[PDB]
Order: C-alpha cells, then sequence, then structure tokens
C-alpha cells in the first residue's frame, strides 16, 4: 500500500467537514444449474448386457 | 507405467485443477482477512498514549 | 522431508513478513483513528478520546473514564502482561 | 463478472469432463461398450464389460464429490447472501465493513443469473481538518463532558461537534453534563458556558 503516516497527538482531531455518497458492487452467487444423472443411460448404452 | 495413464488422464485433470483450485483458495484466504486496509499505517514515534 | 516423491510444497504468496507489515499497520491505524481508517480516511484522534467513544459504545457515560483513566491504563497493561505470561505457558 | 462465472464455467467443465470419460477404455480393449459386444462373445468379454462398469462407476462417483462439495459451497454462499439481504437490504445494519466499505445507509437487490448483487449506499467522509480538542471544560470547576459531541478548537474559541460531520455549536448546558470536580482529568482546558436560562430571567 502507499506508505503514509498518520499525525497523531494527545490534543489533536480530525473532523470530517464534507461527505461523498458512494456506491459498492457486490457480487454474490446463489444458485447453480440443477443437472440429474442416472446410470443407466450414461453408464449403459443400448445393451441389456 | 505411462501409457496406461492415458485411459485415465480424465481423472488426473480433475486431480490437477482441484489442487490448483484449493492452492488459489488458500492464497485468497489471506488477501480476505489482512488486506482489508490498503494504505499502511506508520506508528507514530510518540509512545505517550 | 515431504518433497521427494513429486509431493512439492507451493510456498505462500504473502510472506510472514508482509502480513507482519499488514497487522502492524492495522494495529497503527486502531490506535491513532478508531475506527475512521475502516471506513474511509483515518481521522486522527487521542488514545483517551478513543477510549471514552467505546465506551460510550457499551452504555456508559464517557465521564467515568478520565476519573479513573490511570486505573483502566493499569488494568490494561496488567491484562497485557497476564496474556503474555499464560500464552508462554499450547 | 468473476464470482457468476466460476460457477457456471465449473459445472460446464466438469460436464465436458464426464463427457469425456466415456471416451476412454480404462484399460480395455475399446471404449464403447457395443464394440466389445459385437467383436467377442459375452462369455468371454465379461471381464471388459465389467472393467468399463468400474471405470464409469468411479468417474460417476468423482463428479458427485465434486457437485457436493460444489453445492455446499454455493449453500454457504446462499447464507451468506441472505443474511446480507435481510440485513443490509431490509435495514440498516449497525455491522461496520460488512454492507460495503464505509457507514452502510441502504442497500438495492438487483436480479442476476444464477446469482445476485446488493448496490449499497456507504457514507464516507471526503475533506477533514486538523483541530485541537480537549475531552472536557472547567467553567467553576465542574467539569463539562458532552453527550453527543466532541470539544474542538479553532486555535481562539472552543465549539462541539459531532463525530461525522463538522457543525460548530456554542457550548451550552443543554448539550454537555457535569460530573465531579475540575481536578480529575489528567487534560483539562478553562473555558465559559453559554447557560441560555441567565439571560431570559432577566
Ligand atoms: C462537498 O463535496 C462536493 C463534491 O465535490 C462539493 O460539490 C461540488 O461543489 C463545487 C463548488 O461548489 C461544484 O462546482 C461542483 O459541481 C459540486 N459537485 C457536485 C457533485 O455537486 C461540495 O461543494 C462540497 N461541500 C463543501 C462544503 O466543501
Ligand atoms: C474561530 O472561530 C471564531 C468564532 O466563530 C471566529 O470569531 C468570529 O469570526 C468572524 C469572522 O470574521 C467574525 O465576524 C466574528 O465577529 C468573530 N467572533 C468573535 C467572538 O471573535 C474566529 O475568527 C475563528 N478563527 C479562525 C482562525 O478561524
Ligand atoms: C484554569 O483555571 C484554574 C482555576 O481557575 C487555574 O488554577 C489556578 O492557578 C493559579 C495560578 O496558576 C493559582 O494561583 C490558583 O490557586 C489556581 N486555582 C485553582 C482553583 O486551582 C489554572 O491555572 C487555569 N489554567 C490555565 C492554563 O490558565
Ligand atoms: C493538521 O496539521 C498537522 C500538523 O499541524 C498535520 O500533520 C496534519 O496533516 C494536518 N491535517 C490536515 C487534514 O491537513
Ligand atoms: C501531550 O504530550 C506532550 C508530550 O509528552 C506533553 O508535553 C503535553 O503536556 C501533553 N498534553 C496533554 C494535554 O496531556
Amino acid at each position: 500500500g502507499a506508505e503514509n503516516s498518520v499525525a497523531y497527538s494527545n490534543n489533536s482531531i480530525a473532523i470530517p467537514t464534507n461527505f461523498t455518497i458512494s456506491v459498492t458492487t457486490e457480487i454474490l452467487p446463489v444458485s447453480m444449474t440443477k443437472t440429474s444423472v442416472d446410470c443407466t443411460m450414461y453408464i449403459c448404452g443400448d445393451s441389456t448386457e | 507405467c505411462s501409457n496406461l495413464l492415458l485411459q485415465y488422464g480424465s481423472f488426473c485433470t480433475q486431480l490437477n485443477r482441484a489442487l490448483t483450485g484449493i492452492a488459489v483458495e488458500q492464497d485468497k484466504n489471506t488477501q480476505e482477512v489482512f488486506a482489508q486496509v490498503k494504505q499502511i499505517y506508520k506508528t507514530p514515534p510518540i509512545k505517550d498514549f | 522431508a515431504q518433497k521427494f516423491n513429486g509431493l512439492t510444497v507451493l510456498p505462500p504468496l504473502l510472506t510472514d513478513e508482509m502480513i507482519a507489515q499488514y497487522t502492524s499497520a492495522l494495529l497503527a491505524g486502531t490506535i491513532t483513528s478508531g475506527w475512521t481508517f475502516g471506513a474511509g480516511p483515518a481521522l486522527q484522534i487521542p488514545f483517551p478520546m478513543q477510549m471514552a467513544y467505546r465506551f460510550n459504545g457499551i452504555g456508559v457515560t464517557q465521564n467515568v473514564l478520565y476519573e479513573n483513566q490511570k486505573l483502566i491504563a493499569n488494568q490494561f497493561n496488567s491484562a497485557i502482561g497476564k496474556i503474555q505470561d499464560s500464552l508462554s505457558s499450547a | 463478472l468473476g464470482k457468476l462465472q466460476d460457477v457456471v464455467n465449473q459445472n460446464a467443465q466438469a460436464l465436458n469432463t464426464l463427457v469425456k470419460q466415456l471416451s476412454s477404455n480404462f484399460g480395455a480393449i475399446s471404449s464403447v461398450l457395443n464394440d466389445i459386444l459385437s467383436r467377442l462373445d459375452p462369455p468371454e468379454a465379461e471381464v471388459q464389460i465389467d472393467r468399463l462398469i468400474t471405470g464409469r462407476l468411479q468417474s460417476l462417483q468423482t463428479y458427485v464429490t465434486q457437485q457436493l462439495i460444489r453445492a455446499a459451497e454455493i449453500r454457504a454462499s446462499a447464507n451468506l447472501a441472505a443474511t446480507k439481504m435481510s440485513e443490509c437490504v431490509l435495514g440498516q445494519s449497525k455491522r461496520v465493513d460488512f454492507c460495503g466499505k464505509g457507514y452502510h445507509l441502504m442497500s438495492f437487490p438487483q436480479s442476476a443469473p444464477h446469482g445476485v448483487v446488493f448496490l449499497h449506499v456507504t457514507y464516507v467522509p471526503a475533506q477533514e481538518k486538523n483541530f485541537t480538542t480537549a475531552p472536557a471544560i472547567c467553567h467553576d470547576g465542574k467539569a463539562h463532558f458532552p453527550r453527543e459531541g466532541v470539544f474542538v478548537s479553532n486555535g481562539t474559541h472552543w465549539f462541539v461537534t459531532q463525530r461525522n460531520f463538522y457543525e460548530p455549536q456554542i457550548i451550552t448546558t443543554d448539550n454537555t453534563f457535569v460530573s465531579g470536580n475540575c481536578d480529575v482529568v489528567i487534560g483539562i482546558v478553562n473555558n465559559t458556558v453559554y447557560d441560555p436560562l441567565q439571560p431570559e430571567l432577566d
């Protein structure tokens, strides 16, 4: 990060005088594709054996 | 031994991809905990708190 | 070791020195700014004012810290000594 | 979008790997089970069929385990998203750095394909000014402490302003309370209190 130092004193304070309304984007997945797998069609083809 | 491994190369692909995902998740875990701030704040030389 | 059989160990992206630097930066921010640096630009504040600010968050009026600041500081130092001694004793 | 793309690409590549598993012989003499049946008798080609069965079972079991782990991760992410909705969206959350970087006000959920996004509205300060502060004010031997603000000075006089905005106000009784004597705080300053009841009683 940026190497910066904060001026610290026992009788020094910083009171903000202005503000900026910011919007932060967060991406969260909640679901995935629902797949169904059966052995008889996957493991076997068209053979009874 | 390698010639018979082409019959199971897909399995090796899944294993290698799973280990790579585990490693990159382990790398990403440290960034989500310690890298909360993007500015390195220096400790002031005055220790009178 | 455990690397002779192809079981290579990947080094971490962040070394212990960088993790220590991050922890020291967070410590400096939390003693010199409180919570302003965690939600915006860092704002300087005295530590007794920040301690009274934490006191106001738990329903205790801030007038009680400055009356017995030495007592609370001594209790904090003794607690730090106690945790340091307990961690040395896994 | 990285989070929403991984959950689709991983499933697609798992399906592709499942398809690719049927193109391997698993040590047998053929990949398709029809070829060995057409070229060899079923009493003799039983061991190749069983080897193919074991290989397909192993591949399906590995796919099921991978899908179960992915479903557990999706369940954890969905629980996190539900908590984020119920806290940041359906009200204002006091948890700092949970609904975005800054002081959270509200959030606006939006529909996403196989996911959800949150448009958090934060409150970050922009410009700050250095001020000289004092934790208490000694008026007449009674130490005055601010109720919700903090004492600040611009060099000549003193004011009291709130924590997240600079709104200077005259030091009065209505926003300060007394407690004990004056010789109890290590750092105190001398000043005067308005006491706005005194000019009105005349
Ligand atoms: C707080 O910051 C905002 C954002 O910069 C300031 O609004 C700007 O003010 C200047 C001059 O008054 C205008 O030229 C800009 O167009 C304004 N921008 C916006 C987005 O409105 C505002 O003046 C600042 N307030 C104080 C007290 O400094
Ligand atoms: C510090 O604040 C005080 C109080 O507002 C300032 O004093 C006033 O300044 C205005 C600006 O010209 C004058 O109109 C008033 O008559 C002043 N009042 C008194 C009681 O002096 C003072 O100027 C400020 N100082 C600085 C350096 O900003
Ligand atoms: C703040 O006010 C107090 C009391 O008004 C001052 O304490 C007095 O200091 C003088 C000399 O410094 C002594 O002669 C008095 O006996 C003290 N009185 C009391 C009640 O302690 C104090 O000095 C003032 N501080 C500043 C910085 O002016
Ligand atoms: C206020 O002044 C101090 C020194 O007097 C300085 O270190 C600090 O950066 C200043 N703060 C601002 C916001 O300018
Ligand atoms: C602040 O600390 C300095 C350095 O120790 C000291 O000289 C000064 O008196 C202190 N001020 C207060 C109000 O405690």
